[PDB]
């Protein structure tokens, strides 16, 4: 009978009690021991469930949608678990006033259809503000990159940094593809970005500027190593393999060994460009950019091997002349060249751009963003209430205990941070109804704050899949008045 | 959430009032007996919190930090179990106080940050005040932990072999002491001053037959010993005697051509093996182990030879001579390795009267060793001997007026759990603990800043620097580091989850 | 022996902790239901522990220490509990290091003398000549009591009543001969000195008594007018007093018999002598001091020259009051003492009034003792902490570490009073130690004030109460 259900809350309570400390990044930890005698201690919510292996039903149910969770979308692992049980308690009371289950779970699904609605309303997502793809995540990496030596010139590496993830696919996105070399010499907000790949000048001998740097048809040509006089495991023997460069009309010449003299007089007539001394990370990046093959000999060399990009150019960056491919949009992967008067430096700007990058990539991958930090949460609760006079009768009193259910997500975040959660409650409420309602908590110090204003954003897909999922797992749980365990 | 924070304070203070009566040298020793039968008895604390098998899921995690203090430092076994109990000990009473654990947690590591930059001032240079006074205090580093047994009369002896068997297995660029370049090997038999240092891998043989002879010849004037590495047995092709002897002689051929004067293989021999190799001045070794190859080729700056057609002149192994030395009385008879140039490797050789006595010289030789890398890493030292602790908590209480809000108790708590270090050598001294800690205080205050530590052993009088005790600044550095890390992830779990026995 | 007073302490600690709930007027009220099944409500410490019945031995103690916390300070009676409580807390380390209770003991008393010069050096300076501070003080103190508006003309009849028993070296002044003798009618606002003397009765309602007389002598008489023909008895016991002229008589209240006979009542009446019966074993004692007159049990006993003198002796005319008034008593070998009578309407009215005065009149005798006043708040309790930091340090031996733990033990009190009024506890502590850098003792703007006697009581009986707890090592049954 109802009897099932109420042993069923205590159930989930029980769970979600050990994983309410769990939740936020500077939440406690759980020490599972398992019966092998191996202890691992682990952040995320869904490892813990795994060891578990609880043979309740309504327990493991939290488990199954916590492992969909990690799968389909990686966060709120935690989250979703305990907005599941903390909605559990909420119904707990109504039970015992004589208010049937089915209208608890029918109320419930009624509020998702407006708090999902009211999601899209609170997401950021600009048209008419005349931006681009650099714009929106240019702004979200200043005030992350503020308040250092580089801010007076804050504005100028902002765009560099942006438009590293758009050159590429914006749907797989790697940090590990885009290489950063340092320049030395130079202004620092001089530097220019190179949609394709880039290095230095590896030439320690005489008879430079003997080829032109503008190609109006130039073909990419991938050759592993010839391009030597004498071996280092015959003139005419390396001629014949210079000339199927010629038949074939490639003025790109690309290797991982450094270049003989020899090729250089050749190429100057043809004017054809060749580059030796590049790295082997170098080389995998031109092939994947210009999408060809390499080929080990000069004589197996096929047709669809060549590419052509827009212009290529040789700049004077650093009192030197360097190698950039420019003008690649089918590239996929880009190269980053930063200026400064010292090697060292760079290196501690070029350590600070990585973390911006990291910002704006997850932001690339999904468009659909929501203010975080307390903000949507607490909105969401508060619409619920006022919407909930046309939902009067018993409907109404379902859908306000789910609106006090919402608030359970910011409550722990502030408990494992060290902050009152008594007292952040209330002072939240009166400036978020009061004045702007972007003022979230600020998880530093506590204090009133606007999380839009400290650029810190949280993709809505995670809150949006853990609602439904928390409301699908309680309306399955709600619904047991019996369960029977047969032995084996 | 509950019971919790109550449990896992009196959990971990039960388990490290064991080994709060074995700190320092006075530190009272323990009867541990082994599952097979064995009783063993040392002051080591890395010992005995190794040899603790226990349910308990507070005390694990003092097992897994002990495993990691050993390579890195290995002093700190004892110290920092102790000073970590004084940190929960101390958070108990702010948890009863209504203070939240991150907040204890974050509360520790900004008040060991602050202790740090005041040591930085108060520490004194070794260099600078002279070079030989550097290697007085190698000489003196290894007297401190053999001063409590026996070995401290042959003392002398053992601080030698310390001294030039790190400068060739560290260099001064990276200035790190690798535990796999050292090898230690010791057997029961014999006494304590036949210990030798040796600059390469041992490799104990019989020399197979006993006409080949105990010692290499130079061979006509030609540089060094070369020697074999085969990571392959040796044996004739198959999918009687003079086919397997005729194929003998083709494999044969790759030693003389390269010129190796003795074989090293990882099986055994034939009968008829070093036969051929017996009037070919050729000395065969085999029953080599895999790890025993590797100092091998680090040591002789060889290379590893997968099979018979890759042998090359250029991989084998140079090494001065191959001879065997008789060692005391045993009936062994092993051999000694030696190079006569710097290698990246030795090879620690101990020897004692009794087979505890070779175990404790073993982890003794250990802590020594790690105390040199770390006053060759930072030349900046303190004096210890319970003047360090005293310093670091006059230090943060003094500032903990000037911090103002929360973090001004978890100053004062910090503060008064940094006193149980000198308090418990004051205990463990056979002294008041809380009449010898007012004096350390006074005598900083009134009089002067300087380092008089806590006497556990019986010395003339106080104040240590008279006496050159020193320990390393970076050492003990790295002990408040994990004291302060093991502290957070003790209060970062408040979860006890675990599992039947089926 | 030392499970005997680690017994002790712990018994104690969880007294001390239960009226630790009850400290401030927003703590927590504990109930005691009596034996017979009364059942009282309130928060003063010294009704609980009279009322608990203790059978422990030596939370018994307690009682006595909160009997002389309110005879000689007159406050603090829940703080000094909760001090003495936090010293036992404390001590409980103590015996875990191995320390004897006797330099634990020896301790306490050395820094209960040197936390009173922290205190004066601190304390505010004032004199009993300015009336302005004395005033305030009294009115600020009744704001916790009915009377509001009434409490200001009651402020300066309660300093000019103790300016006249305070002198200047005579310091400790009894409480006892200050009698407020409360009585149903009239009203707040009339309000009476009355210097000579009050009693606590009415005077003869039969026919014939006179009720006033003027020039009279007043003295104390344990005789009793009554029958054994009758006229004549009682005529020569009429006789016997008006040879010493007594117009007035004063007859000690007892069920055994009458006072005085109807008979007796018209040979009196010609005679002009005023009778007033019914007086209270109580006021015996208090009569023979004031008006310097001796009891007297038998007629041969009765002399003239035990008897007083008194201007007039009327019966004042009020609703349901009929207080009558003594002035003049003309006595230079006892001095006088202050009686106020207390009038209104509910019988709820005069009774609290007569305790909010009691209050009233022992903040003003702490400055008598020792002049100068403390703000209260947690104050002098935190400011005690912050010198003994540093001279902790200064210290050498077992000591060195009794200084810090009593410093810590001393935090308790202002602790509790930011639990009872539910702001949090350590932050409210934290705030009040942050400021100590610029501001000292800022309350002062709130008028809420504090006697420098409480304070320094509160340590003094806390530290020898602690200190007799730890002497007894046994307890054993002697009958």
């Amino acid at each position: 009978g109802k009897g099932q259900i109420i042993s069923n809350i205590n159930a989930c309570v029980a769970v979600q009690e050990a994983l309410k400390p769990t939740l936020g990044p500077l939440g406690s930890d759980i020490l599972i021991v398992t019966s092998n005698q191996k202890t691992t201690i682990s952040n995320d919510g869904a490892t813990i469930l795994k060891l578990l292996d609880v043979v309740h039903p309504a327990a493991k149910t939290l488990v199954d949608i916590s492992r969909a969770q990690d799968a389909e979308v990686g966060d709120g692992t935690t989250s979703v678990t305990i907005l599941a049980g903390e909605l559990m308690k909420e119904a707990k009371p109504f039970l015992e006033e004589g208010i049937s289950s089915h209208l608890i779970m029918k109320g419930y699904r009624k509020a998702v259809s407006l708090a999902v609605e009211k999601i899209n309303e609170l997401a950021v997502d600009i048209t008419s503000e005349k931006s681009s793809g650099r714009e929106l995540l240019e702004r979200c990496a200043r005030t992350a990159m503020s308040s250092k030596l580089i801010h007076n010139n804050a504005d100028f590496f902002v765009k560099m940094c942006v438009d590293a993830v758009l050159s590429l696919d914006r749907n797989d996105l790697d940090d590990k593809l885009i290489g950063i070399k340092k320049i030395p010499g130079g202004a620092m907000e001089e530097s220019l970005f190179i949609n394709g790949v880039a290095f230095k000048k590896t030439f320690s001998y005489a008879g430079f500027e003997q080829q032109p740097k503008k190609f109006n048809n130039p073909k990419i040509l991938s050759l592993n190593v010839e391009l030597e006089l004498k071996a280092e495991d015959e003139w005419q023997l390396i001629f014949e393999k210079l000339r199927q460069v010629e038949e074939t009309g490639a003025n790109i010449v690309l290797s991982k060994l450094p270049i003989g003299d020899l090729a250089t007089q050749f190429f100057a007539d043809r004017n054809i460009f060749c580059a030796g001394r590049v790295s082997a990370d170098d080389m995998n990046r031109v092939i994947q950019a210009v999408g060809g093959s390499i080929q080990s000999t000069t004589s197996d060399i096929k047709p669809e091997h060549l590419g052509t990009c827009a212009l290529f150019e040789e700049m004077q960056i650093g009192s030197e002349r360097y190698n950039l491919f420019q003008g690649c949009p089918q590239a996929k992967t880009c190269t980053l060249l930063l200026r400064g008067g010292a090697e060292q430096v760079i290196a501690e700007v070029e350590r600070s751009l990585h973390d911006a990058i990291m910002i704006v990539k997850r932001a690339l991958q999904n468009k659909l963003i929501v203010a975080g930090g307390g903000a949507t949460e607490m909105e969401v609760s508060k619409c619920l209430r006022d919407y909930s006079k046309t939902i009067a009768g018993k409907q109404q009193m379902i859908i306000n205990a789910f609106a006090k259910a919402l608030e359970v997500i910011p409550r722990q975040l502030c408990e494992n941070a060290g902050f009152d959660a008594i007292e952040i409650l209330n002072k939240l409420r009166l400036a978020h109804s009061k004045g702007e309602k972007w003022y979230g908590v600020v998880f530093e110090t506590e204090n009133i704050g606007d999380n839009f204003a400290k650029f810190v954003w949280e993709p809505a897909l995670v809150k949006i899949n853990a609602l439904n999922s928390a409301t699908e797992a309680t309306n399955l749980i709600l619904s047991v008045d019996e369960t029977i365990t047969n032995k084996g | 959430g509950l019971e919790a924070k109550k449990s896992h304070i009196l959990a971990a203070r039960s388990v490290a009032s064991i080994i709060k009566t074995s700190l320092g040298p006075r530190g009272l020793d323990k009867i541990l007996i082994s599952p097979d039968g064995e009783i063993t008895i040392t002051n080591d604390g890395a010992t005995i919190l190794s040899q603790m098998e226990l349910d308990n899921e507070i005390a694990k995690l003092l097992v897994q930090l002990s495993k990691s203090q050993d390579d890195e430092i290995g002093d700190g076994t004892t110290g920092v179990v102790v000073l970590a109990s004084a940190l929960l000990d101390q958070a108990l009473e702010l948890i009863q106080k209504g203070i939240h654990p991150i907040k204890i947690a974050n509360g520790f590591d900004e008040a060991a940050k602050l202790a740090i930059s005041k040591l930085e001032e108060t520490c004194d240079d070794i260099s600078a005040s002279n070079d030989e006074l550097f290697r007085d205090f190698l000489l003196r580093a290894a007297k401190t932990s053999l001063g409590s047994k026996i070995v401290s009369k042959d003392h002398d002896r053992f601080a030698e072999m310390a001294v030039e068997a790190v400068i060739n297995v560290m260099d001064k660029d990276r200035k790190d002491v690798d535990f796999d370049l050292i090898k230690m090997q010791g057997r029961v038999g014999g006494s304590i001053s036949d210990s030798k240092l040796i600059n390469g891998v041992i490799l104990d043989k019989d020399f197979s037959h006993p006409q080949m002879p105990k010692c290499v010849l130079p061979k006509e004037g030609s540089d060094g010993v070369k020697l074999a590495i085969l990571t392959c047995p040796f044996e004739p092709p198959k999918p009687l005697q003079t086919y397997e002897q005729d194929k003998f002689k083709e494999m044969i051929d790759d030693v003389k051509k390269a010129g190796a004067d003795v074989v090293i293989c990882q099986w055994g021999f034939d009968d008829e093996a070093n036969h051929l190799l017996l009037q070919n001045d050729l000395p065969a070794v085999r029953w080599v182990g895999g790890q025993e190859l590797e100092h091998i080729a680090i040591s002789t700056n060889g290379r590893i030879v997968p099979r018979f057609q890759d042998l090359s002149k250029d991989k084998l192994g140079t090494c001065s001579r191959i001879y065997e030395q008789e060692f005391g009385t045993t009936k062994d008879r092993m051999l000694i390795i030696e190079q006569s140039k710097e290698t990246k490797t030795v090879t620690c050789f101990v020897r004692g009267s009794n087979k505890m006595i070779v175990d404790e010289a073993e982890r003794a030789l250990h802590d020594s060793l790690c105390v040199v890398r770390n006053l060759v890493k930072d030349s900046r030292v303190v004096y210890g001997g319970g003047a360090a602790e005293v310093t670091m908590s006059l230090a943060v209480s003094e500032e903990a007026d000037k911090q103002r809000g929360i973090d001004q108790y978890a100053f004062r708590g910090f503060a008064q759990a940094l006193d149980t270090i000198p308090m418990t050598l004051a205990e463990n001294s056979g002294l008041d603990p809380i009449g010898t800690l007012s004096t350390l205080k006074s005598k900083q205050l009134k009089e002067k800043i300087s380092n008089i530590g806590v006497d556990c052993l019986g010395y003339g009088s106080n104040d240590m620097k008279e006496l050159f005790v020193v320990d390393p600044f970076i050492g003990k550095k790295q002990q408040i580091l994990l004291a302060t890390q093991l502290c957070r992830m003790i209060l970062k779990i408040d979860n006890v989850i675990i599992s039947g026995k089926d | 022996p030392q499970e005997v007073r680690k017994a002790n302490i712990i018994a104690a600690r969880s007294v001390a902790d239960a009226i630790r709930t009850s400290l401030g007027p927003k703590g927590m009220d504990k109930m005691i239901k009596t034996s017979r099944g009364e059942i009282i409500i309130s928060n003063d410490g010294h009704t609980i522990l009279k009322q608990m019945a203790i059978l422990h031995p030596v939370a018994r103690m307690l009682v006595e220490v909160s009997a002389a916390q309110d005879s000689e300070a007159g406050d603090g009676t829940t703080s000094v509990v909760i001090l003495t409580g936090a010293l036992l807390g404390a001590a409980e380390r103590l015996l875990n290091k191995g320390i004897h209770p006797t330099i634990i003991a020896d301790s306490f008393q050395s820094a209960a003398k040197r936390s009173v010069d922290i205190l004066l050096e601190m304390c505010h300076k004032v004199s009993l000549s300015d009336r302005e501070q004395l005033v305030r003080a009294a009115s600020t103190s009744l704001s916790s009591k009915i009377v509001s508006q009434y409490s200001s003309f009651l402020a300066p009849l309660a300093v000019d009543s103790v300016l006249k028993i305070s002198d200047e070296n005579s310091k400790n002044v009894d409480l006892n001969d200050i009698r407020l003798v409360k009585k149903v009618g009239g009203t707040i606002d009339d309000t009476e000195m009355i210097d000579g003397v009050v009693l606590t009765q009415t005077a003869i309602k039969s026919a014939g008594g006179p009720t006033r007389k003027e020039k009279a002598k007043i003295g104390l008489i344990q005789f009793q007018i009554s029958p054994p023909e009758e006229r004549a008895y009682l005529l020569n016991i009429c006789k016997k007093i008006k040879k010493a002229k007594c117009n007035v008589l004063l007859i000690q209240k007892s069920i055994l018999r009458d006072a005085v006979n109807d008979l007796a009542l018209h040979f009196l009446s010609k005679l002009n002598i005023m009778v007033v019966k019914d007086i209270e074993r109580e006021e015996i004692e208090f009569l023979s001091k004031g008006l310097g007159c001796k009891p007297i049990a038998d007629i041969e006993l009765f002399t003239e020259d035990r008897l007083g003198s008194a201007d007039l002796v009327e019966e004042i005319d009020s609703d349901g009051s009929k207080i009558v008034r003594v002035t003049g008593i003309r006595n230079n070998n006892a001095r006088p003492t202050v009686s106020v009578v207390i009038r209104g309407a509910n019988n709820m009215i005069i009774d609290e009034t007569e305790r909010s005065l009691h209050d009233a009149l022992c903040v003003i005798r702490c400055l008598v003792k020792e002049r100068g006043l403390i703000a209260g708040g947690g104050a002098p309790e935190i400011e005690i902490s912050r010198r003994l930091s540093k001279e902790a340090r200064s210290m050498e031996g077992v000591q060195a570490f009794i200084w810090q733990e009593f410093a810590s033990a001393l935090e308790v009190i202002p602790t509790t009073l930011a639990e009872n009024a539910g702001l949090n506890s350590i932050k409210v502590v934290t705030e009040l130690r942050s400021k100590h850098e610029n501001g000292e003792l800022n309350t002062y703007e709130e008028h809420i004030l504090q006697p420098v006697l409480v304070s320094t009581s509160a340590i003094t009986l806390a530290s020898e109460c602690v200190k007799s707890i730890l002497r007894i090592d046994d307890i054993a049954f002697s009958r």
